[PDB]
RNA sequence: AAACUGCGAAUGGCUCAUUAAAUCAGUUAUGGUUCCUUUGGUCGCUCGACUUGGAUAACUGUGGUAAUUCU
RNA sequence: GGCGGCGACGACCCAUUCGAACGUCUGCCCUAUCAACUUUCGAUGGUAGUCGCCGUGCCUACCAUGGUGACCACGGGUGACGGGGAAUCAGGGUUCGAUUCCGGAGAGGGAGCCUGAGAAACGGCUACCACAUCCAAGGAAGGCAGCAGGCGCGCAAAUU
RNA sequence: UAAAGUUGCUGCAGUUAAAAAGCUCGUAGUUGGAUCUUGGGAGCGGCCGUCCCCUGCUCGGCGCCGGCCCGAAGCGUUUACUUUGAAAAAAUUAGAGUGUUCAAAGCAGGCCGCCUGGAUACCGCAGCUAGGAAUAAUGGAAUAGGACCGCGGUUCUAUUUUGUUG
RNA sequence: GAAGACGGUCGAACUUGACUAUCUAGAGGAAGUAAAAGUCGUAACAAGGUUUCCGUAGGUGAACCUGCGGAAGGAUCAUUA
């Protein structure tokens, strides 16, 4: 069908080649998943050898990680920002590896809340007025306290991150296949990775 | 595919001069001395002779 | 050879390959030109039909008639006068006969008085011309 | 071929089987098992064509299917298994013990031992791994995986193994100076100690091995087995003691023996 | 220097978002007695294909050619010279395969003539089976 | 017996049309892969019913088509 | 009421065997009345994906302008499947190898795919092209370059 | 196919039998001057024959009052060449044995249960390995960024090191 | 969870035109070769009755002839202070 032949193709020389076999079946290619943004449609496929692939067509959860401090949180996947391959891969909301996608930040938030104890985006003026989490920014013991100020000596966060936890919506790096794993996995950027694709956005956007 | 041998060789050679006299007439005396039947029967024993004495030839240029 | 270089394999390999070319039986084998224009398409031996019995006359010295046999070969559809052996045997074929025919002996070439007839019959009506002649086979009609 | 080749041409098959060319167009292909197609022994050759208690191989059938033929310690009831190199053919009936090494020439030997060194064979380990919890796994010539290895053990060791439970019992490390029976190329059956091991880094590494009488030679390492510490094997040896006398004393040897027996 | 690309460059290996208050860089020994260049370890520069600093194992095969032509990104020509013997003549006859070759650009001072070492890893590209291992320059070009 | 199930039917056999760095051969690599089968491991490692549920074929019966290993 | 022996089948994964697949190095007949070819309908390479069992312009997007050739590329031809081998033969050679072993390819020509570990299978299926069978004329069925055998083709080849 | 030394590498021819370009330059191709180690130390046979020696710096065994003799790694102008080694399906070919009644074949067989065979050679080229260094190529110091030496400066770095821990 | 449809993809085929590899028909033309004795001559071989031949022109029933330069394979190895 659609081949994945090399003898399909012109030698090194510049001379083509004649086919001395008619195509293969290892020699597949299958069309593209080309997945979505969406409620989960996960179909299965039957690959060489009797072994399973998941090709992802609508996929909106990710199991992403935050490097920084070890975290990975399962988050749901907003938008498609940045695509390295082509433009229309970003018009065209397709997850593929190595998209930059805007992902929900509130599992990293709540995480990071509940570990150093510091209200992390939240304008001032604007508290928590339900009383939620104001319970758990307070009401430890004496040394329980004092390992979380311990800790909270090393809980300074980017300026960059701070502002993207304040819009509740981080840039993330699918690092995963999407159309072969069926997973939408990968890791948040920091640092000069941020600093390069937050660039590549700007010079794109404006 | 089959389990048939095939491996079968011819035991003289036929001289290339058809009618030397010299050998015609020498291969006859052999023929009348020993009562052997036909000039094949000479061409077999002189076609073992000719490969015991190729054979002796490739023995000789090899080192004692 | 000219050129004794330790380095020199593919100018005496190359050289000899250009001039084996100027060779008469080389040439001819390895071109079409021979095989095509070959009336027996590179076969040995040819069935073809009698359409006519022909007198050729012999050569310049010598001087006798040679009874040949106009063929149209079946495999081609090409024309061939083919000579018939021995004395007496254009008595034995009857016009549109199926005569098996092979060369007469020198490869494609016209021998001794008989000018460019390169062939004999062999066989008549598939009965050997040697058994006709001894007269050991009859003729079946 | 679309798939896997299932049959195996007699004028195809490994040289050292010793079967002829007019029986038939097949020879057996051995069952996938332990050993190599070039390397084992099939047991309908071991029973028709070497011991010659069958004629044919549905005779080979009638006495594999009673489950007699114990193969290095269990029943085998499969006629084309490979048996293959220190493997234990227990013939239980007549009370017969074989164990398949090597002749000097180089096909393998019918070499009848005791039931007492039976129980035991020696493994060539090809490979060491770490399992999947720090557990140190062990595959040997003929794939008996072993977990829980002795930590000294390394890649081209031999193991004494006993049949009947599945345990090392000694090893013996790859060092110069220890016997050695070679188990591929042309000094297939040769015995001798081992000499210089010699590191190509990237290609082979040849190892060098000094034979009883003299006569060194050498061979690639994937090729070389270990049979004993220094002089003394750990098996009973075939006749001949993996030497390989000449054409010329092979010939004045048979001549000898010939007119001194009558 | 370096993300020209549209994608950011790095090494795969090494994270670069450990929380602080220069990028170590991830290089391997290629073995076979191969020193790895000074270069490569100091390197600011990212290759995938690199066999210092990236994702390529040379195993099987090492050669050697005269480096012909170095006008393409990060790969180069060598041309291997070789006598093949015609048995007929009993002469040889000088023959050549020209190979692309993938030159890490921790390989800096390389010039069209120096006899460059190659070893055989995975297929880089479609003609590509050879990444550069060592350089040493033409006999005598120092000037 | 039939029928469901399992396994095989990708081997063997035939032919040589196509194919000129292709095929093939020697030589390595797979630290770039896949692998029914055999062989040996593994198969209370997870802290959370003395055996369950709906069929369908063979069988019996009613057929249709001029016709099929149709149904 | 509770504890167990000898097997059979099943089973995720590792390994092993059986391979397969794609890569390395070097090696092929004639032809120059084929000297420049390949390339923005991928040519050589970069970067990031898609696809694939995985390595790869395999394929997409953006790049760079490469790549090969008088050491014969590129194009054409081959009564060219390659090889182990065969004939001839002082020593060199020349010619042959469809042909029982190895490897490849194809099942009238192309193409597409189901099942399965393995097929782009044809003593499987799906079309088209060519040919051809049965028909109550609505429809159905076909693939001997398997073993025999038949026609045809031929100089040329056996028993249903 | 040999005969055909009538395709000629071995090995043909080119004044007149067929054949040297009208002449010269000229790039790839092919070929390319001479030159760079020798004398003796150790030993045997009857002046001549056959052998061992004429590179150097981290880890232990025939020993010794930090190193001397030696064992095992690793760096050592680069290639062709030659010799050896590994490795290289059988079948074919050569070839060992063996009275298929002989032979072509076959892989068997022999002995009043035992013994024995199913060997071996060749497998251009390319690849791998280890000796030899003649022949051929290639190299090194010539505005000195030249060796072999010890020294004095400068950027980054194993810790043996302060009773256990700042 | 069947039919079915939109779109993509592989892609047989079909229509249209051009390019083109082989084979075949061809009024007529224009060659060559082969015959035992056709016609016009006699160009060449003897200084072949104008020495022959080469290149290049022109011409002419035909072989050929003539110009210009060249050759000896010439009919002179030589021709005399």
């Amino acid at each position: 069908g659609i081949s994945r032949d090399n003898w399909h193709k012109r030698r090194k020389t510049g001379g083509k080649r004649k086919p001395y076999h008619k195509k293969r079946k290892y020699e597949l290619g299958r069309p593209a998943a080309n997945t979505k943004i969406g409620p989960r449609r996960i179909h299965t496929v039957r690959v060489r050898g009797g072994n399973k692939k998941y090709r992802a067509l609508r996929l909106d959860v990710g199991n992403f990680s935050w490097g920084s401090e070890c975290c990975t949180r399962k988050t749901r996947i907003i938008d498609v920002v940045y695509n390295a391959s082509n433009n229309e891969l970003v018009r065209t909301k397709t997850l593929v590896k190595n998209c930059i996608v805007l992902i929900d930040s509130t599992p990293y938030r709540q995480w990071y809340e509940s570990h150093y104890a510091l209200p992390l985006g939240r304008k001032k003026g604007a508290k928590l007025t339900p009383e939620e989490e104001e319970i758990l920014n307070k009401k430890r013991s004496k040394k329980i306290q004092k390992k979380y100020d311990e800790r909270k000596k090393n809980a300074k966060i980017s300026s960059l991150l701070e502002e993207q936890f304040q819009q509740g919506k981080l840039l993330a790096c699918i690092a995963s296949r999407p159309g072969q794993c069926g997973r939408a996995d990968g890791y948040v950027l920091e640092g000069k990775e941020l600093e390069f694709y937050l660039r590549k956005i700007k010079a794109r956007k404006g | 595919p089959v389990a048939r041998s095939w491996v079968c060789r011819k035991t003289y050679v036929t001289p290339r001069r058809p009618f030397e006299k010299s050998r015609l007439d020498q291969e006859l005396k052999l023929i009348g001395e020993y009562g052997l039947r036909n000039k094949r029967e000479v061409w077999r024993v002189k076609f073992t002779l000719a490969k015991i004495r190729k054979a002796a030839r490739e023995l000789l240029t090899l080192d004692e | 050879g000219k050129c004794r270089g330790l380095r020199t394999a593919r100018k005496l390999r190359s050289h000899r390959r250009d001039q084996k070319w100027h060779d008469k039986q080389y040439k001819k084998a390895h071109l079409g030109t021979a095989l095509k224009a070959n009336p027996f398409g590179g076969a040995s031996h040819a069935k073809g039909i009698v359409l006519e019995k022909v007198g050729v006359e012999a050569k310049q010295p010598n001087s006798a008639i040679r009874k040949c046999v106009r063929v149209q070969l079946i495999k081609n559809g090409k024309k061939i006068t083919a000579f018939v052996p021995n004395d007496g045997c254009l008595n034995f074929i009857e016009e549109n006969d199926e005569v098996l025919v092979a060369g007469f002996g020198r490869k494609g070439h016209a021998v001794g008085d008989i000018p460019g007839v390169r062939f004999k019959v062999v066989k008549v009506a598939n009965v050997s011309l040697l058994a006709l002649y001894k007269g050991k086979k009859e003729r079946p009609r | 071929a679309r798939g896997p080749k299932k049959h195996l041409k007699r004028v195809a098959a490994p040289k050292h089987w010793m079967l002829d060319k007019l029986t038939s167009v097949f020879a057996p292909r051995p069952s996938t098992g332990p050993h190599k197609l070039r390397e084992c022994l099939p047991l309908i050759i071991f029973l028709r064509n070497k011991l010659k208690y069958a004629l044919t191989g549905d005779e080979v059938k009638k006495i594999c299917m009673q489950r007699f033929i114990k193969i290095d310690g269990k029943v085998r009831a499969d006629i084309t298994y490979p048996a293959g190199f220190m493997d234990v053919i227990s013939i239980d009936k007549t009370g017969e013990n074989f164990r398949l090494i090597y002749d000097t020439k180089g096909r393998f030997a019918v070499h009848r031992i005791t039931p007492e060194e039976a129980k035991y064979k020696l493994c060539k380990v090809r490979k060491i791994f770490v399992g999947t919890k720090g557990i140190p796994h062990l595959v040997t010539h003929d794939a008996r995986t072993i977990r829980y290895p002795d930590p000294l053990i390394k890649m081209n060791d031999t193991i004494q193994i006993d049949l009947e439970t599945g345990k090392i019992t000694d090893f013996i490390k790859f060092d110069t100076g220890n016997l050695c029976m070679v188990t591929g190329g042309a000094n297939l059956g040769r015995i001798g100690v081992i000499t210089n091991r010699e590191r190509h880094p990237g290609s082979f590494d040849v190892v060098h091995v000094k034979d009883a009488n003299g006569n060194s030679f050498a061979t690639r390492l994937s090729n070389i087995f270990v049979i004993g510490k220094g002089n003394k094997p750990w098996i009973s040896l075939p006749r001949g003691k993996g030497i390989r006398l000449t054409i010329a004393e092979e010939r004045d040897k048979r001549l000898a023996a010939k007119q001194s027996s009558g | 220097d370096i993300q020209t690309e549209r994608a950011y460059q790095k090494q795969p290996t090494i994270f670069q978002n450990k929380k602080r208050v220069k990028l170590p860089r991830y290089y391997k020994n290629i073995g076979l007695g191969f020193k790895t260049p000074k270069e490569a370890i100091e390197g600011t520069y990212i290759d995938k294909k690199c066999p210092f600093t990236g994702n390529v194992s040379i195993r099987g095969r090492i050669l050697s050619g005269v480096v012909t032509k170095m006008k393409m990104q990060r790969t180069i020509v060598i041309r291997r010279d070789y006598l093949h013997y015609i048995r007929k003549y009993n002469r040889f006859e000088k023959r050549h395969k020209n190979m692309s070759v993938h030159l890490s650009p921790c390989f800096r001072d390389v010039q069209i003539g120096d006899i460059v070492t190659v070893g055989e890893c995975r297929p880089l590209s479609k003609t590509v089976r050879f990444n550069v291992l060592k350089v040493t320059k033409a006999a005598g070009t120092k000037k």
